[PDB]
């Protein structure tokens, strides 16, 4: 049931096999030392985790005729829940139904899409390429949280649900570079930039996952990899995604002064009706935050971007699909039919 | 122009004087066919599936 | 085949009022627009005036605006066209054409020559 | 003087008028309503094409009801073959917009017209790897609209001139001409033993020639608005039109009035080909609703809708043995229903 | 019967091949149709710039398609129907042309063109042409009475050396025109008129084409 | 990412409640 006390249970055979012999503790580990010589060592990383910062020597030890003195002033509390689990329970409550929404609306969007066969198009073929993303964005998430909640399987889980994460990022970020690259070029739009697109939107985040599972092996190479303390390594996974955040919130703008260029040719509603149904579809949102510091406004953080943000899929598959004209033209023609 | 007068005269008079038999004979006619001849329409009866070639 | 034969015209003075009639028949006189086209002597045909299937949205040529008029009576399958004044501009043939397609408010080759949904016209001089 | 032929027409079209009605007798209605209904016709497509690229405008099968030829407006005409979907022939037209194409009876010619006022024959038998254009038959003023081959070497071709001709390959001279038409002549058929032929125009007119002297035997006339099909009955001795009016008249030659009449309040639309089934009984006609229907003859009663289109349907055919049915609509795709 | 099956399949590819390479040359040529009146003399223009004349040039490295009517029947109610699926159509109307009222047969061509349930998903161009004629011939209200009491728009910005009455005239036209193309609900497809006389008539047309092609493309990602 | 960035803090939160329950488990 503990496996704690493994790592603890050497200590014992290290003092026994090394008038103050050496004393088994089960909070550290004492080494025999001189009678009445005070002894200082630092506590052990595991107290470590609540203070990131480095740690300090401040625990000591006292020597008496046959034994080591008590700990009065209580050094193990010197070196180095309810509420919190509370708010991370209902916030991951809150994601994954918001998830589970998101998916299923995809789901039968997808299915509408393919079953019509005059909706098939480029700009389509991407809408599907995105919503096969968000499936396997949602199906990581919760394959992630069901293995969570170490050994090899964990890892690829949590290789997966990075690719699949960092697809999805890149997806958002093709679909606004088509987007611009139409309106930029009104002639000759499509140069083999189908297979640009897929290629940089499926090749990409297996390389970047590929780097990031070999250096974590050759440099830090910790438990399953969940936690990421190593600012260096995640910087190398965080990276492109402010990147493709930033260079996506650019582009979005740059599509809309092209509109409002064009809307004022010899209108502030439309303009922001447009940019309503275009904030989903570009994920203008992350940029919100994205700036912010991890640790400064988490828990707003963490609402907006992951509580509120799980129904971006929903979002995107009724403002884009159930609504649109041309599929509720033909679903009107097929129940005509029937 | 007068000639294409002449010639709207000339063509009514030539479709005037050819003679026209009774409805109900072509109509007859037209019947027999259709009974005498829907076996050797596919569209109208079923198809056998082994001379289908589109099956 | 349809016909558009015209009644009425003659020889009046300037200032006069002449009813002109075209019984059109053989077809469903609602489904279509009535146009009004005039040939001048030595003039290609002009458009003139057109009425609706409804009648409620009616247009004329700048030249003719005010002076004249149409109305549509579905009833009796015809139309009517009154010249309330006469200008020495418009000693012409009237005719009185169809429009093409049936269910749809534009029209082609209403003005074109040789066109087969055309009346016999008449003759009004001023 | 003009007063005297006027007056003599009107009174010989006025004794017509009345000749034409005292001789009606059953008028199909009461004679037919003995024969069973034919019943709902639920028909199934079969094969899809999808090689073209612009929208269709014509096609015509062949005698062995095995490979069919069609043309599209981006200057291509391919033929294909009904039994393993695999293109035979693609042959790069010189003038991209044509409006008609024809096969040859023996499958060893092939020629089309549009608006380049000249039509071009093709022979399929390759001598150096490549198809080019045999002969060009110049001389129509206006744009070409229909064109059947009579034999391999004679060819009837309408235009928009108000005017038919007849044309030899080897001479390529005009041999006889059919004048008398005031409408653009829309499409024209042959009749099984080729000796007559009824050509359509838009003056809601349709007249029937002698292919070899070259004269009018009759005049049928009742359609409001432009014709823009022809067909004939199997039997020989009847046809029928199709105009903007949303309705289907069937003429008799020895009648020489009106048969029956396939008119529908809710189809508004026009009406773009009209075909016949080998036995008669069927009667599938085109409709500019995005859709074709099955006018089942002899009785006015729909029998099936064609709804696998997403344009309008610009031509139909059907196969010499009547095994298969083909459409062409305006979304490039060529479909095949049995 | 397997070596005949293999010929047909190897043909099949090798026609699918040329239809790829047919396809993506046709899809980088714009399809324009060029129409006009008989004074239009339209005939000017192309020189600026068989059944049908097709032209070919290339301007910023975009080729264009453009058709002429040619000798073919003034009754346009059949035929028209095939260029439904162009980029544009290029509407050439000689302003000056008087022996008949050439202006009252143009606007009712533009307004029967505009209102076809075919070609109501192709934009229109409009050019008034033969402006010098017209400067000339005014140095209108017998056909346009309306034309007396208009005034010039705020708007208008005439070029140095011009008279009031020319601008006003040329400006009463284009407002006529564009409120019977706006008189009813236009979808899919624009106005654009512009005057010409003029080696900027391919920069026009280009420019006109990529705002099309642009508003296209809104109007399917439904931003506009 | 954020679903990065909920785990990490969900995985650190569930260490030092594992940790500090041994701790006071062993402290009495």
């Amino acid at each position: 049931d503990c496996i704690f006390k493994k790592e603890q249970a050497m200590c014992l055979e290290k003092i026994q096999r090394a008038g103050c012999p050496g004393m088994w503790d089960n909070i550290t580990c004492w080494k025999p030392a001189h009678v009445g010589e005070m002894v200082l060592v630092s506590c052990p990383e595991l107290f470590r985790i609540f203070n990131p910062d480095q740690d300090m020597g401040v625990v000591s030890r006292n020597c008496t005729e046959d034994g080591w003195s008590e700990p009065f002033p209580h050094y193990f509390d010197a070196c180095g829940t309810g509420d919190q689990d509370y708010y991370y329970l209902s916030v991951k409550a809150l994601y994954t139904v918001g998830y589970s929404t998101s998916l299923v609306t995809l789901t039968t969007a997808m299915v509408i899409l393919c079953r019509f066969r005059k909706l098939h198009c480029t700009r389509n073929f991407i809408h599907m390429n995105l919503f096969v993303s968000f499936m396997l964005r949602a199906i990581s998430v919760f394959i992630k949280d069901w293995i969570l909640y170490s050994t090899v399987e964990c890892k690829a889980v949590m290789v997966f649900f990075h690719y699949c994460v960092v697809s999805n990022y890149f997806w958002l970020f093709i679909e606004g570079l088509y987007l611009f690259t139409l309106l930029v070029e009104t002639f000759f739009p499509e140069r083999r930039y189908f297979y640009w697109y897929t290629i940089i939107g499926w090749g990409t985040p297996t390389v970047c996952v590929t780097v990031w599972a070999t250096l974590r092996l050759y440099f830090d190479d910790t438990g399953c990899w969940d936690m990421n303390d190593s600012t260096a390594l995640w910087w190398v996974i965080k990276g492109p995604v402010v990147g493709s955040i930033m260079v996506n919130f650019v582009l979005f703008i740059g599509i809309i002064v092209i509109l409002v260029q064009k809307l004022q040719s010899p209108i502030y509603l439309r303009l922001a009706r447009s940019t309503l149904l275009l904030i989903p579809l570009f994920g203008i949102h992350y940029t919100v935050f994205a700036f912010s510091p991890e640790n400064v406004s988490k828990r707003e953080r963490l609402v907006f971007e992951l509580g509120l943000g799980s129904f971006q899929g929903f979002v995107v598959a009724v403002l884009y699909c159930f609504l649109n004209g041309e599929v509720q033209a033909e679903i009107k023609r097929k129940w005509r039919s029937w | 122009s007068i000639a294409q007068a002449r010639k709207l005269v000339e063509q009514l008079k030539m479709e005037a004087n050819i003679d026209r038999i009774k409805v109900s004979k072509a109509a007859a006619d037209l019947m027999a066919y259709c009974e005498a001849h829907a076996k050797e329409d596919p569209l109208l009866t079923p198809v056998p599936a082994s001379e289908n070639p589109f099956r | 085949q349809v016909q558009l034969q015209e009644s009425g015209g003659g020889l009046v003075q300037p200032g006069g009022s002449l009813r002109l009639s075209c019984a059109a028949s053989g077809f469903t006189f609602s489904n279509y627009k009535m146009n009004w086209v005039r040939q001048a002597p030595g003039k290609g045909l002009e458009w003139v005036s057109d009425i609706s299937q409804s009648g409620a949205s009616i247009s004329y040529t700048g030249s003719v605006k005010g002076r004249f008029t149409i109305s549509r009576d579905n009833a009796k399958n015809t139309l009517y066209l009154q010249m309330n004044s006469l200008k020495p501009e418009d000693t012409a043939v009237y005719y009185c054409a169809r429009c093409p397609a049936p269910f749809t408010r534009d029209c082609f080759d209403v003005t074109s020559t040789t066109y087969a949904y055309r009346g016999q016209g008449t003759q009004v001089t001023v | 003087e003009l007063d005297q032929l006027r007056q003599e027409a009107e009174q010989l079209k006025n004794q017509i008028r009345d000749a034409r009605k005292a001789c009606a007798d059953a008028t199909l209605s009461q004679i037919t309503n003995n024969i069973d209904p034919v019943g709902r016709i639920q028909m199934r497509t079969r094969r899809t094409l999808r090689g073209h690229l612009a929208k269709i405008y014509a096609m015509h099968w062949g005698t062995d009801s095995r490979l069919l030829v069609s043309a599209s407006q981006d200057g291509k005409l391919i033929i294909w073959d009904s039994y393993t979907t695999n293109k035979v022939h693609a042959i790069p037209l010189r003038s991209s917009w044509v409006m008609t194409c024809a096969y040859a009876p023996s499958g060893n010619y092939v020629a089309c017209g549009g608006l380049d006022n000249i039509c071009s024959i093709y022979n399929l038998k390759t001598r150096e790897g490549n198809v080019r254009v045999s002969r060009e038959l110049a001389g129509h003023t206006g744009y070409l609209s229909c064109c059947r081959f009579l034999d391999d070497n004679q060819i009837v071709t309408s235009s928009g001139d108000t005017t038919c001709a007849l044309w030899d390959i080897e001479t390529g001279q005009q041999t006889t001409t059919f004048t008398g038409h005031t409408g653009d002549v829309m499409s024209l058929s042959l009749a099984p033993d080729t000796r007559l032929f009824v050509s359509g125009a838009c003056d809601a007119s349709a007249k029937l020639w002698d292919v070899r002297e070259g004269m009018c035997r009759q005049t049928f006339t009742g359609h409001e608005s432009d014709i823009n099909a022809i067909c004939f009955f199997p039997n020989g001795n009847a046809f029928a039109t199709g105009s903007d009016d949303a309705t289907c008249r069937l003429f008799d030659l020895r009648a020489d009035q009106e048969l029956m009449t396939y008119s529908h309040d809710n189809i508004i639309c026009g009406i773009t080909s009209v075909s016949f089934s080998k036995s008669g009984r069927l009667l599938l006609a085109g409709y500019d609703d995005f859709n074709c229907n099955v006018w089942d003859a002899l009785k006015a009663d729909r029998a099936g809708v064609l709804a696998g289109h997403d344009n309008r349907v610009s031509c139909l055919g059907v196969t010499d043995d009547g095994m298969a049915v083909a459409t062409g609509s305006w979304d490039s795709f060529l479909k095949i229903w049995n | 019967q397997r070596n005949e099956e293999k010929a047909q399949r190897e043909a099949n590819k090798k026609i699918e091949k040329q239809l790829q390479k047919d396809k993506q040359v046709y899809r980088a040529t714009h399809r324009l149709l060029l129409l006009g009146a008989g004074e239009s003399g339209k005939n000017t223009i192309v020189k600026q710039m068989s059944g049908i004349f097709e032209t070919k040039f290339q301007v910023d490295k975009v080729n264009f398609h453009m058709f002429d009517v040619g000798a073919q029947r003034d009754e346009r109610r059949k035929w028209i129907q095939c260029f439904n699926d162009v980029t544009a159509i290029i509407f050439v109307v000689a302003s000056s042309s008087n022996q008949t009222n050439r202006l009252q047969a143009a606007l009712k061509l533009f307004d029967s063109i505009w209102n076809n349930k075919w070609l109501r998903d192709t934009s229109v161009i409009l050019f008034l042409n033969k402006q010098d004629l017209l400067a000339e011939k005014v140095l209108i209200e017998d056909y346009f009475p309306e034309f007396a009491r208009y005034t010039t728009p705020e708007d208008a910005t005439p070029e140095p050396g011009e008279d009031p009455r020319v601008t006003r005239a040329k400006y009463f036209i284009r407002d006529e025109f564009l409120r019977i193309s706006t008189a009813s609900g236009d979808g899919r497809h624009y106005c654009y008129p512009h005057f010409t006389c003029d080696t900027e008539n391919i920069r026009r047309v280009f420019n006109d084409c990529r705002d099309i092609i642009q508003r296209m493309h809104l109007r399917q990602y439904e931003l506009l | 990412h954020s679903d990065a960035v909920f785990t990490d803090n969900y995985t650190r939160l569930r260490k030092q409640m594992a940790v500090k329950k041994y701790l006071n488990s062993i402290l009495n």
